[PDB]
């Protein structure tokens, strides 16, 4: 049904994302248990880490386009990522390695992420209809990888420990690298223009030097968030000031403010929503005992189901507004499950958490898929810069928001934590409901401006 | 998933037993461990427990007398019972729930030891 290179790209993507989510799903619990952070520290640090993971993507896109090539940067990024995962394994012996390891992962991701998408959209002539299908299939592969990692990574960590987990993440990166290399043949005429000239060692050296400077800067930032806050505040206010000095770009700015809200919301799945599942939800479903951390796998799961369906089934400000409403509903459902359908002992049905994740995934299916690709139809380099900037700012802010649900180590009564989760979740759901209402109000104006 | 209880016995009032809960596959470090007891004719009731980061919880009637503690090296959880009274006579279960919470009812806990008999007799020396 699809070209031969499609399936290569599909599986390299699956394994890379398997490693990444194998880390994300266990990271905050790792900060709390293994490094003895308090939940407030773990949440803000996870914030900084995601912020860099998503802020650095722009760079990898540019390095693949104009310095090194696309297939080269896929190899380079996979190698730096495997090194990061193995470093994180080695952090258990050497704890002071942890931040450096995370920085490596961030930089590794920043170099790698944008390229396979580029590679994929060159396996097809410019108007081949199959494109859309492949893209959704591409998304599904990401989510299959995510689905598997979040399912098994915590189980593995509990029965064998964080070193074995992280090394499995590495091993998955190595598997992706071997697939790509053993299929170099299939991509012999595919790539960007630097993939067919010989490799400039000058540029390669600059990319290595800068990668390493960026690794040490990531590590400095995740250990000292207080200054990461200021770095991104100044960078953001200044890039909006040079956006406000310099009609479709204004609709892009409104769409980015809403995407920022949606990313603040997405940031909760690995932190506060995770700890809500740990603390106030039954750890059994259909009679099976499950590790509560595995509940995060519910996000990719619904995506994997609903994206075919929803790909089989207005336009831009409308779909954005729809997604906003969906996320609003996810948090109102969480708060309501806490406030009214709890046991005498403060525990709640995991079916309520399944519904939360369904609402969240639908919101993702609208906002995340559309906004990035269609901010590009509204448009440019400066706005990807600012788009990744503000998404990173969103993750920082999400971590700060998570801290409102943080629980001291000595609390052991679900009935004492339950009111805290429901107060924060209700307030979140209500604020984003107001936001989606204003969005709806502004929808027709924006549609006229887009035309 | 599977806990091994140990330490039960017959003791005289004012005496002392120590129960112990260890686990097989998983590490008990990621678990709150509660000790429940079922007295003849009654339902399982929460005695005492310790969460994954050393938070403690106790039933009123055992405060002062029962101490919960955790050896993370040996991967074991201990319950010291001093000043035992005849109403402490029961089957004692340990239960493990992942994380930092210690709910009060047996339904908040998915992994369960086999039980151990504790009997405390009114036996006193003759005056
Ligand atoms: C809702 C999404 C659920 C994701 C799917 C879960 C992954 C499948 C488990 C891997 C194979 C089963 O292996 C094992 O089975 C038992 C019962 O099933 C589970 O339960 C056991 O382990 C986990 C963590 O190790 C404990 O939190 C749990 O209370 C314990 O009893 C675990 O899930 C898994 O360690
Ligand atoms: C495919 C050709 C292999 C090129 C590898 C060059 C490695 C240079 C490392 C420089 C050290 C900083
Ligand atoms: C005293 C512990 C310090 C650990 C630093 C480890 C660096 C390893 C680089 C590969
Ligand atoms: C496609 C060839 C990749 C060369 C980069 C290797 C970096 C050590
Ligand atoms: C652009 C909104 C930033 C909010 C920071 C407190």
């Amino acid at each position: 049904q699809q070209p031969r290179p499609f399936f290569m790209i599909f599986f390299v993507e699956l394994w890379e994302r398997f490693g990444y989510y194998g880390v994300q799903g266990v990271l905050a619990v790792f900060f709390v248990k293994q490094l003895g952070f308090s939940q407030e520290q773990a949440f803000v640090t996870f914030g900084a880490f995601a912020a860099l993971v998503y802020g650095l993507i722009s760079i990898g896109g540019y390095v693949g386009d104009h310095l090194l090539g696309t297939k080269r940067t896929i190899v380079l990024g996979a190698l730096v990522l495997a090194i990061g995962y193995f470093m994180t394994g080695m952090s258990l012996l050497k704890p002071d390695l942890i931040f450096i390891a995370l920085g490596t992962i961030a930089v590794g991701n920043g170099l790698f992420k944008a390229n396979p998408a580029s590679l994929l959209s060159k396996c097809y002539p410019p108007k081949d209809p199959r494109l859309d299908g492949a893209f959704t299939l591409f998304y599904m592969s990401i989510n299959i990888g995510s689905l598997i990692a979040l399912s098994l990574a915590p189980v593995i960590a509990d029965r064998f420990g964080y070193s074995v987990t992280y090394n499995l993440c590495g091993a998955g990166l190595i598997i992706a690298l071997l697939v790509y290399i053993a299929c170099r043949g299939m991509v012999k005429d595919i790539g960007s223009e630097p993939d067919f000239r010989p490799m400039s060692f000058s540029k390669l050296l600059y990319v290595l030097l800068g990668s390493v400077v960026m690794i040490f800067v990531c590590a400095w930032l995740m250990h000292n968030v207080e200054v990461a806050n200021l770095v991104l505040i100044v960078l953001s206010i200044v890039v909006t000031i040079i956006f406000f000095r310099q009609n479709k770009m204004f609709v892009a700015f409104v769409l980015m403010l809403e995407a920022v809200v949606f990313y603040i919301l997405y940031a909760q799945m690995p932190t506060s929503l995770n700890f809500f599942a740990i603390n106030n939800v039954h750890h059994e479903i259909l009679g099976f005992s499950i590790n509560p951390v595995s509940f995060q796998a519910l996000n990719p799961f619904w995506v994997v189901l609903a994206s075919p369906i929803l790909a089989g089934i207005l336009s831009m400000p409308m779909k954005f507004t729809l997604g906003m409403f969906m996320c609003s509903l996810g948090f109102l459902t969480a708060a309501a499950a806490g406030m009214w359908f709890a046991d005498a002992q403060g525990l709640t049905s995991p079916w309520f958490i399944v519904l939360v994740y369904l609402f969240q995934s639908l919101g993702e299916l609208f906002i995340s898929a559309l906004g990035l690709a269609m901010i590009a139809a509204l448009v440019m380099g400066f706005i990807l810069g600012m788009w990744f900037l503000t998404q990173a700012a969103a993750f920082l802010l999400g971590g700060y928001v998570a801290t409102f649900t943080a629980v001291p180590d000595n609390i052991t009564d679900p009935l004492e934590t339950l009111p805290v989760y429901t107060n924060v979740f209700g307030k979140i759901g209500l604020v984003t409901l107001g936001v989606a209402v204003v969005m709806l109000l502004m929808v027709p104006w924006l549609k006229r401006m887009i035309a | 998933v599977q806990l091994v209880e140990s330490g039960g016995g017959l003791v005289q009032a004012g005496g002392s037993l120590r129960l112990s809960c260890a686990a097989s596959g998983p590490t008990l470090s990621n678990y709150a461990v509660g000790w429940f007891r079922q007295a003849p004719g009654k339902e399982r009731e929460f005695v005492a427990g310790i969460n994954w980061s050393s938070g403690l919880r106790y039933k009123d009637v055992v405060k002062g007398r029962f101490t919960v503690s955790r050896d993370n090296v040996k991967d074991t959880v201990y319950l010291q019972m001093n000043s035992l009274k005849p109403e402490d006579t029961a089957v004692y279960y340990c239960a493990a729930r992942f994380g930092g919470m210690l709910p009060l009812q047996p339904s908040g806990y998915a992994n369960w030891g086999q039980g151990t008999q504790v009997t405390v007799s009114s036996h006193h020396h003759h005056h």
